[PDB]
């Protein structure tokens, strides 16, 4: 999943946590490393959810 | 970690990281079965390990167990991330020796000015991702009040302080969240958050366990 330049990614957290999460961006999820409450736990839940 | 070096094989004995099919937490061993991290860090399917240098190879020095119990403080504000500790009790009890040890808690508050210890395997760089195999140290002072609220206006509490640097390059980040800020042989602080990593201006930002002795007595005991 290729993300272009100037896309709003989700918002870093403060925590210094290293969850691994799975965002929709655009057409297709991408997994972020860090502070991340959003998203989905599991890349086949954020897949049926993407696009929105 | 960013900024730091290597520790060294288990000689942060009472080191431990939070596992839950990857590691994304760390934490700090009190004695044979209780784990003191952050409450942010809570999900549900926590592994802890033990004994660990390299999280990505079997040295053999690796005790894994079971979080039986993951209590969150119950005034923990996830917004402000007052309160933000966690105590996790451990299914069975670690097997203490030189590897694999606790770490005293605070009979009093730490001052200001002291250089503590901080450690973990997250994140090395402040800008982009790059995470370790090994464990990582840093050594960081304690700033005053003063100083954090300087830098961190209307979101200090009592309950936290800030260590680290104000001109950049050296702190903890994401990854790290939950592991041990030790002073003087006590566990001081507890890996909290902060403006991103290594910035200007904005040193990390740690939960003060002094605070907590009470709490933590009081949740073993009756846990
Ligand atoms: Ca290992
Ligand atoms: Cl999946």
């Amino acid at each position: 999943c290729t993300v272009p330049i100037g896309w709003s990614e989700p918002v870093k957290g403060l925590c210094k946590a290293r969850f691994t999460r799975y965002y929709c961006m655009g057409n297709c999820c991408k997994v972020y490393e860090g502070c991340y409450t959003g998203g989905y736990s599991r890349m086949g839940e954020c897949a049926r959810n993407c696009p929105a | 970690i960013v900024g730091g070096y290597t520790c060294g094989a288990n000689t942060v004995p009472y080191q431990v990281s939070l596992n839950s099919g990857y590691h994304f937490c760390g934490g700090s061993l009190i004695n044979s079965q209780w784990v003191v991290s952050a409450a942010h860090c809570y999900k549900s399917g926590i592994q802890v390990r033990l004994g660990e240098d390299n999280i990505n190879v079997v040295e053999g020095n690796e005790q894994f167990i079971s979080a039986s119990k993951s209590i969150v403080h119950p005034s923990y504000n996830s917004n402000t991330l007052n309160n933000d500790i966690m105590l996790i009790k451990l299914k069975s009890a670690a097997s203490l020796n030189s590897r694999v040890a606790s770490i005293s808690l605070p009979t009093s508050c730490a001052s200001a000015g002291t250089q503590c210890l901080i450690s973990g395997w997250g994140n090395t760089k402040s800008s982009g991702t790059s995470y370790p195999d090994v464990l990582k140290c840093l050594k960081a002072p304690i700033l005053s009040d003063s100083s954090c609220k300087s830098a961190y206006p209307g979101q200090i509490t009592s309950n936290m302080f800030c260590a680290g640097y104000l001109e950049g390059g050296k702190d903890s980040c994401q990854g790290d969240s939950g592991g041990p800020v030790v002073c003087s042989g006590k566990l001081q602080g507890i890996v909290s958050w902060g403006s991103g990593c290594a910035q200007k201006n904005k040193p990390g930002v740690y939960t003060k366990v002094c605070n907590y002795v009470s709490w933590i007595k009081q949740t073993i005991a009756s846990n």
